[PDB]
């Protein structure tokens, strides 16, 4: 209760925060896949 | 043990002081920032608020461009290696154009062109900050002593980088943007003009740099000595003289034979500090333009054996 | 000849030595036990400098110099014409400075104020004693101390500095120079800020320390306070002199080579000494 | 994703746009200056070589 | 013994700064590793008294 | 919540216009990058 | 793409016009100074070579 | 919202004037770039 | 594991969102600078060799 | 015990969520080490 | 063993979590840097030698 | 036993924090010392065994 | 109790503190055995 | 010996005694490494022919 | 510092000192076997 | 009605005086450039 949120407010906020997080990782995976085809590091 | 009033043994904190709105545009003034306990051991703990208006935007964005231009040149000079940038940070430098170009602006970006770009950003940022220093005093109905004292330091800054290189006919005379770089420039500037120690204005400029150090040690020690009588609030001592101002004056009266007032000591302070850069500007502007060897000039003016 | 408020402060007491033997004022000056000592040492040293001028054969004040004894004499005595006079004047100057600091302590007790001023003056004395006494004693001869001439003590500074290359690269020099520049910058700000409060625009009421905090928060976003600025001014100057004496007590006693080469310990750290590129790689 | 509109309910719009505007310009100035430094993409010098201006 | 807790911490940090500096200069292969690790810990030690 | 004082209805109006500028900005960026790759490809 | 007029309901018009005016001035000079630095686009030197001047 | 107090009438009237100058500034820049490109192209 | 939303009952979302954005951009630029320094991944200089622009 | 204002229920569910995150982090760590060991074993 | 949960009563979660994450990120950077320095495990150079890029 | 009396003088919060920093530094120093000795530098030892360097 | 801890609290705290202490030491012993099996240092 | 915990603060003795003991231990250990005859790593490295 | 409180501390302290010193006796004894320095 | 306490008719008059001085300054500048260009062109 340090930040003053309720329990459902944290549930709502975290649902969006993960929604952006998986959006960021999806681009990162595609970015890393594109580079590995162009020039692998392994 | 005895309390010397150098660190606050007890800190007291209340509502955040938002300042007074004499004529200040209260929109531009931000909100109060955090409180630092570490800074509270020595002075005030409150950080902010800060006034960022029209000259604040111009100065902060120009100062950002000057700072960021030099940084990118250092990343280029490091080959874009974070480790090499860290290693050679104090060795990187952005240098003025070669003396072959004179004052012309036709020098390549890697041969003194970025220096001119960075220098323009610094010219706008420093001069806009002087305007902001002037305007911040005006909105509070205060005297302009801060603006005119700053103008003394700008004088040496303009002599080093703008005025003298124009008078010498080449931008190569100006100061490179680096840590060890502008130290080499300082060392080589003396050697080219024959032992700058014998410049009379460099000698005077040092007399006021030591005089400022002498004067602030004296004044700072005097106030902490009479701080037990409420001597730190110098402003209310001027309005109604108290026993702190009388003991402070009588200490230096009995020691030196002459003293100052609570207000007059700050006229010594401001005038001693402005002469550091006011005199330094003339001595630098006279070097090469009027005298190209200060030891030989000294020999003809006393100051040195023949 | 007294200030209008001085009568109630001239009381007998607060004397380390004597008590009434040398407890009086000559004009505005307080003649303590150490005021008698300070005058004797100040006067003798001056006339010796005047006497050293006739031995030198000059009367131009900017050419008068008292040189320390040559490096061949080591750490012992010297003839008066060569460097013996320097040793007497150095003793006379050392006696005059300590007596002046000790005389200020009697003034503090008689006024009942703190001893910050004599303590801060001892920092200047210790820096001076470093250059003429402590550092030459370590190096081994009196000839490493600076001479007592207006323009020849600058030649000692220049010659000593260039013995180690560019002296800008002494790390303690850089710290000391930073404190000196900050002290003069803060002195300009402190004098200007108080003067602007006491002398407002025109026909305006004298401002208040709440205007002093507000001005510097509007300007640079922070204000150290009225007590903080005076603590800072004292500490910047004491720090400036402390690192001044530090940089010379380590020069020629611990560090002997060029000061530029010191900074190669950073540039040759094992984890980036061999990475190509940049200025040094 | 459709609920991204609640970021403004957390962050001040005035502060985000200032931080973003300074961010993009310095990012864009940095990228141009990297291409300018590299001889393979200095379009000012590439045109000079092409049209024999030097 | 009439020693302030801040003063006692400064005495005890000074030993730690010298002590831990020696052990990490040995392990770090350079005296600067000992300085940073020895200094950072002492800066953390001396800043948190009772 | 509501640190900035914007209501839920006001936030949607702000975000909807913000994305409109974002997509406009990127469309210029895509055309700019496509022009450069045709001109001097880096891959 | 039309409700951008609402941005003046969020951002102070005075600050925005000042920041935009500062930005264009600094940007314009930097680009002009870059062109002078490049010898292939310095219009003062270009005319000197063309018209046989100093 | 409501950070500055300008109404919709004021915001529309402010935006209309500002966007008018934006196209006036952009048109002059476009002509200048076209003029320079004819004189000395960079691509 | 499906209970991580409770981190936001501990940390202010404003300070995390600011700190994360600073962290990620600093991390991303650092990796891009590591690749520019290594000459086997310098895509600006790799392309110069491939199309023999120098 | 006190010292923060937590309770027995508050500390238990705080540990349950935290420790579950600790295993999730170690789940990635084991996989990453295993792939590195297949690729370039250090033992 | 089952009693470890009570550390959250003694230790503030906010300062612990901030201090922990800073510890782990530095530890990850420190270990990654050590591997980059050892030529046997510097994966960027291993790829360059294997694929004949420099 | 009677060793539990130690928590009635020393504040537990500082003891656990002081112990944590002590434990980590002691472990790194042993790991760093092993790396310094060529006889136990496990990274380079694997290089020779697997014909890597 | 000059630090605020009672006697019964101290016994519970020291019980948990040693539980971690032995658990941490137990993992260390296993590690040293593996290293000794790998290559003994005596 | 009883009043040692009265004359000195019980907090101060344990910090002073413990910190000195740890530093004395690591130094005595480091000296054994420094000498080429009690470096148990190098002694085993020569014994097992692994150096 | 209560005498009963001070008596307990000294007793527990000496209990710790003997335990630590006892293990060091074995540790020194082991090294003498492994490598006698005298 | 404004940010500066200036009535619309006051703003109408002030702007008319300003633009009058701007055309005057601009027209004199155009003569200066036209004279300099004929004397010594920069193109
Ligand atoms: C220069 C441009 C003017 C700047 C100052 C304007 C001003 O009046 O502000 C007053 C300023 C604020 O006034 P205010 O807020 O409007 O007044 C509020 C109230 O009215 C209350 O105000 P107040 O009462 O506090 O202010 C009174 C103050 C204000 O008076 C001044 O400002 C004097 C300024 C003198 C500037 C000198 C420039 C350097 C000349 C060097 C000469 C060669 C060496 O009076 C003085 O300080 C007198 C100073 C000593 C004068 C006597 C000297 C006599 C010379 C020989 C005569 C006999 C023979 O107060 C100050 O004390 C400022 C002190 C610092 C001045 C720094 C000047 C730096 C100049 C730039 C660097 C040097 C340029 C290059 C020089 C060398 C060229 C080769
Ligand atoms: C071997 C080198 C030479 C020598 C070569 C020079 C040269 C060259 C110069 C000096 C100058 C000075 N020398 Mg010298 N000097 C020597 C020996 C000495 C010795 C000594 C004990 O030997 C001392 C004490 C000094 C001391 C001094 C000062 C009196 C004077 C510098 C004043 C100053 O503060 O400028 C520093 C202040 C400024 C330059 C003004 C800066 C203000 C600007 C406007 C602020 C910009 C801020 C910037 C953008 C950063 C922003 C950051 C963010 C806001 C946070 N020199 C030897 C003999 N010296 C200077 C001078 O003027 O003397 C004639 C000078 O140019
Ligand atoms: C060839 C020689 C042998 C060897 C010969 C010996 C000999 C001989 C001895 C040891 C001893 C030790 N050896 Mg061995 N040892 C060797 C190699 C190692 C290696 C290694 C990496 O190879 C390690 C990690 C060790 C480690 C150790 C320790 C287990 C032990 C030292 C304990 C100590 O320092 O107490 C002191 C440390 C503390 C007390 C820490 C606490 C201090 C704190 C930080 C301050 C107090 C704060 C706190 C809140 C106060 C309350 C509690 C207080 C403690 C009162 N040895 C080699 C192989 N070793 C010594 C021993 O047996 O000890 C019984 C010993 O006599
Ligand atoms: C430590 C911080 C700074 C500081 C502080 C400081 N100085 C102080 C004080 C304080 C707090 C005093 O209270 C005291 C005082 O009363 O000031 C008015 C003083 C003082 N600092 C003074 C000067 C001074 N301070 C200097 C520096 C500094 N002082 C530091 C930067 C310098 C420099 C850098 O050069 C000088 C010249 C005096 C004005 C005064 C002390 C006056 C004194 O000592 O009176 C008794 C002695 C005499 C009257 C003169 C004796 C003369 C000798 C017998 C012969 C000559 C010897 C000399 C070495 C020859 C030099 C030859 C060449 C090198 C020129
Ligand atoms: C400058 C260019 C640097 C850009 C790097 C960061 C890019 C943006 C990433 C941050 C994501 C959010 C951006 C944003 O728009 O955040 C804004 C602030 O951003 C901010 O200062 C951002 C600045 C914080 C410090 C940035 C330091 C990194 C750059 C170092 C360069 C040397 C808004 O925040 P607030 O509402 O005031 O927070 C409330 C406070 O209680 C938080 O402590
Ligand atoms: C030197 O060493 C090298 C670099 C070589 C190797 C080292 C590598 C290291 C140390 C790498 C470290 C990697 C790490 C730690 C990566 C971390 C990645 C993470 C944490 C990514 C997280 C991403 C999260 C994102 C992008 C979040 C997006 C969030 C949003 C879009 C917010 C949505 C919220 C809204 C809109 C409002 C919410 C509020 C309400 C009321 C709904
Ligand atoms: C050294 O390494 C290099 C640099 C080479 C490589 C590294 C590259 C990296 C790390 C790049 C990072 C790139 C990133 C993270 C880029 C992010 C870009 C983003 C987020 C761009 C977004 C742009 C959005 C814009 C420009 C939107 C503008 C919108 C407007 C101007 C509309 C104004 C808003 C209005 C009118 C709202 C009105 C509504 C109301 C209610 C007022
Ligand atoms: C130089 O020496 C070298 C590097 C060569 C070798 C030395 C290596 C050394 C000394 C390594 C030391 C390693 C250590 C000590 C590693 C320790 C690692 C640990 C313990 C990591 C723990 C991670 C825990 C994590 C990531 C937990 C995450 C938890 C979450 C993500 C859940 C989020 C928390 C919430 C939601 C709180 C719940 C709130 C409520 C209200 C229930
Ligand atoms: C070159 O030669 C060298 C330096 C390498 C050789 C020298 C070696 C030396 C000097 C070695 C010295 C070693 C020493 C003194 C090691 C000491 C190790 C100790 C004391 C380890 C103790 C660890 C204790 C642990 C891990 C306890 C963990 C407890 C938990 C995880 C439970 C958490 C619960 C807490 C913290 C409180 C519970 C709260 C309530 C309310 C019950
Ligand atoms: C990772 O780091 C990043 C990239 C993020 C940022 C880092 C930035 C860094 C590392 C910045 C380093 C900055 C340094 C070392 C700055 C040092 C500056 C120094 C020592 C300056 C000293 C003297 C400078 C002077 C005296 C400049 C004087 C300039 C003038 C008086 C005006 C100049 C104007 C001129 C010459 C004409 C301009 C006019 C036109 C039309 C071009
Ligand atoms: C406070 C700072 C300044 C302090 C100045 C102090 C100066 C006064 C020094 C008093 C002590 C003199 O110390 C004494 O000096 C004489 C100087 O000839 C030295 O005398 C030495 O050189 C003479 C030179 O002819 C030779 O006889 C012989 O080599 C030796 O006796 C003594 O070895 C030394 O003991
Ligand atoms: C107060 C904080 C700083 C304290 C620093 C005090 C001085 C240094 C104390 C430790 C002294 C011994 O420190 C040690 O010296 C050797 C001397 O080559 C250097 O060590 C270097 O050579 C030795 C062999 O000679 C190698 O094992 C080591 O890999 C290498 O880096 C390092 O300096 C350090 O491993
Ligand atoms: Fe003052």
């Amino acid at each position: 209760g340090y930040t003053g949120l309720t329990d459902e407010q944290a549930q709502e906020l975290h649902s969006v925060y993960m929604s952006g997080l998986w959006l960021f990782s999806a681009v990162a995976i595609v970015a890393h896949l594109a580079v590995y085809i162009w020039r692998p590091w392994f | 043990a005895e309390y010397q009033n150098i660190f606050t043994q007890v800190q007291v904190r209340g509502p955040a002081d938002l300042g007074m709105t004499e004529d200040v545009n209260l929109a531009n003034r931000s909100g109060v920032g955090p409180f630092s306990t570490l800074l509270g051991w020595f002075g005030n703990a409150q950080l902010g608020p800060i006034y960022l208006g029209s000259l604040g935007v111009l100065s902060l964005f120009s100062g950002l461009m000057w700072f960021f231009t030099i940084g990118i040149w250092f990343w280029y000079q490091a080959g874009w290696n974070p480790a090499v940038f860290l290693r050679d940070l104090f060795f990187f430098s952005l240098e003025p154009p070669a003396p072959e170009y004179g004052l012309s602006f036709a020098a390549p970006l890697k041969e003194g062109g970025l220096w001119l770009i960075a220098s323009f950003f610094m010219f706008v940022a420093v001069w806009s900050w002087w305007g902001r220093t002037y305007l911040r005093a005006q909105a509070l109905g205060m005297g302009k002593h801060t603006a005119w004292a700053f103008l003394s330091a700008i004088w040496l800054w303009m002599v080093l980088g703008f005025i003298r290189p124009i008078l010498m006919g080449s931008w190569s005379e100006a100061v490179p943007y680096g840590i060890f770089s502008h130290l080499d420039w300082t060392n080589n500037f003396s050697l080219v003009h024959g032992n700058l120690f014998y410049n009379p204005f460099h000698g005077l400029s040092i007399a006021f740099l030591y005089g400022s150090a002498l004067l602030f040690a004296m004044h700072g020690a005097t106030i902490l000595a009479v701080s037990r009588f409420g001597g730190e609030r110098e402003l209310e001592q001027i309005a109604d003289r108290g026993t702190a101002a009388e003991r402070a004056a009588l200490f230096w009266r009995w020691t030196m034979g002459f003293n100052a007032t609570m207000e007059g000591i700050h006229r010594w302070a401001i005038w001693m500090a402005v002469l550091v850069t006011l005199t330094g500007g003339i001595g630098i502007l006279l070097s090469g333009t009027v005298v190209d060897n200060w030891y030989v000039w000294g020999q003809n003016h006393g100051m040195a054996p023949l | 000849a007294l200030l209008s408020f001085e009568r109630k402060y001239r009381v007998p007491g607060g004397t380390l030595v004597g008590g009434n033997l040398f407890d009086f004022w000559v004009g505005p000056f307080y003649v303590g036990f150490f005021g008698v000592a300070t005058f004797f040492f100040a006067a003798l040293g001056i006339i010796l400098i005047a006497w050293s001028a006739v031995l030198q054969g000059t009367w131009n004040p900017q050419l008068i110099s008292v040189y320390p004894p040559a490096l061949e004499y080591g750490l012992g005595g010297a003839p008066l014409a060569k460097g013996g006079l320097w040793q007497i004047i150095t003793i006379c100057a050392t006696g005059a400075f300590v007596s002046w600091a000790l005389r200020e302590v009697e003034i503090c007790r008689k006024l009942g104020i703190g001893y910050h001023i004599p303590f801060a003056f001892a920092f200047a004395i210790l820096a001076y004693l470093t250059l003429v006494l402590f550092r030459p004693v370590m190096m081994g001869a009196w000839g490493y101390a600076f001479p007592y001439g207006i323009w020849t003590h600058l030649d000692w500074v220049s010659n000593t500095g260039y013995t180690y290359g560019n002296f800008h690269y002494n790390p303690a020099h850089m710290i000391a120079i930073t404190f000196f520049f900050t002290n003069a910058l803060a002195l300009a700000l402190h004098g200007a800020l108080v003067l602007s409060a006491a002398n407002p625009e025109k026909g305006k009421e004298m401002r208040t320390p709440d205007h002093e905090d507000t001005f510097f928060r509007d300007l640079v976003g922070y204000s150290i306070g009225t007590l903080g600025i005076h603590r800072l001014g004292l500490l910047l100057s004491l720090s400036a002199v402390f690192f001044s004496a530090l940089c010379m007590i380590i020069t020629g006693t611990i560090w002997f080579d060029q000061w530029v080469d010191w900074w190669q310990w950073w540039v040759k750290l094992p984890w980036w000494a061999n990475i190509p590129g940049g200025i040094n790689g | 994703m459709s609920k991204f509109y609640k970021i403004w309910m957390i962050f001040d719009p005035r502060r985000v746009f200032v931080a973003q505007g300074v961010f993009l310009f310095l990012l864009a100035v940095m990228i141009h200056l990297i291409l300018l430094s590299t001889p393979s993409y200095n379009w000012l010098e590439i045109s000079a070589a092409k049209y024999n201006r030097v | 013994p009439e020693v302030s807790e801040f003063a006692f911490r400064l005495m005890m940090a000074a030993v730690i700064f010298v002590g831990v500096g020696i052990m990490f200069a040995f392990a770090g292969g350079h005296w600067f590793v000992g300085l940073v690790v020895g200094g950072l810990v002492a800066a953390f030690f001396a800043a948190t008294p009772n």
